[PDB]
């Protein structure tokens, strides 16, 4: 786990989940 | 006190005080050895130096050569004097350097630049041999002359690339420059944004990209952000695939893993 900030929210991600690569 | 330095043909600007003994850090200039590094206080000194001495070279072993572009490990127990030299010049261009005199437990990444009087520093990198925190670069640095040429990134990519071979991920020491942190991000994007262009699935883990390019999760996740290329959704966190980026993206200015020779020491 590991924390940061995204367009004014609190966030937290996994870094062994895997993440859906994604386009629009 | 140190104001300028004479480094082989060039004649460089300090940028911070560096603790040489007061004898030559009350003189305005110092004469450097470009190969085996003494420091002098004059010109004429030097020059009966130079007639003397027989370095052409960083000691230690040549573990990288493609052409003219070379990089040497040196071992800071085996060549004291050398590398003590080096982090003294270093300090000269570092706002801070944690560690002068105690260079033993550091091996020094020399890159240089042959031409035909010898093999040119264009810049080096200090590793702690047992990093409790699994640091793989303590401190680097492009001479001034060489500054902005691409240099500085292939110096960084080479430390990834011993990390890789060692089979360990690896960061920065903390705190980072702020010239650092600039060249850090612009390696970190590329490294990220060359991934996903060869990568095809549908997902990847953080941990998956870090084992690949020995770049430490924290330092992609920190990346990814700085690409705003990190989502929020549903209730979990999307990789977006910024094509503009990517393409954006796409002189020599390399580190080729083929001209790699090296065991871990
Ligand atoms: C953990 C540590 O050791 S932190 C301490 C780092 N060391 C220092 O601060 C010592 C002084 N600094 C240095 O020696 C150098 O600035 C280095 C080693 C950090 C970078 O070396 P360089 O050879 O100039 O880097 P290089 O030419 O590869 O460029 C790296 C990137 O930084 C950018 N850059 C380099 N210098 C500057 C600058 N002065 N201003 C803005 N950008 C710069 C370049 O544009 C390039 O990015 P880009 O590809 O995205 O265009
Ligand atoms: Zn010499």
């Amino acid at each position: 786990m590991v924390e940061i900030e995204i367009e004014g929210r609190l966030h937290r991600i996994s870094i062994f989940d895997p993440l859906e690569i994604i386009l629009e | 006190m140190i104001k300028t330095i004479a480094f082989g043909r060039y004649e460089l600007d300090t940028w911070y005080h560096s603790p040489y003994p007061e004898e030559y850090a009350r003189l305005g200039r110092l004469y450097m050895c470009e190969f085996c590094l003494k420091y002098m206080k004059s010109q004429t000194i030097l020059r009966r130096h130079m007639a003397k001495c027989v370095w052409k070279h960083p000691p230690g072993d040549e573990i990288y050569r493609k052409g003219s572009i070379s990089v040497f490990e040196v071992d800071g127990k085996k060549n004291k004097i050398y590398c003590q030299n080096l982090c003294l010049l270093a300090k000269l261009f570092l706002d801070h350097k944690t560690l002068y005199y105690d260079v033993e437990p550091f091996l020094f990444y020399v890159m240089t630049e042959a031409d035909n009087t010898g093999c040119h520093l264009i810049g080096y990198f200090s590793k702690e041999k047992n990093s409790f925190l699994n640091y793989n670069v303590s401190c680097i640095l492009t001479m001034p002359q060489y500054m902005r040429q691409g240099y500085g990134k292939m110096l960084i990519d080479f430390s990834y690339l011993l990390s890789k071979v060692e089979e360990k991920v690896g960061s920065p020491e903390r705190p980072l420059s702020d010239l650092g942190l600039i060249s850090y991000r612009s390696y970190w994007k590329e490294v990220l944004l060359r991934y996903l262009h060869n990568f095809q699935g549908k997902e990847i883990s953080i941990k998956e990209i870090s084992q690949e390019t020995a770049v430490n999760p924290v330092d992609i996740v920190s990346t990814l952000q700085a690409l705003q290329m990190l989502k929020y959704w549903k209730g979990k966190h999307l990789v977006l695939k910024r094509q503009d980026l990517i393409d954006e993206w796409i002189s020599n200015k390399t580190m080729d893993p083929s001209c790699l020779k090296w065991t871990p020491p």
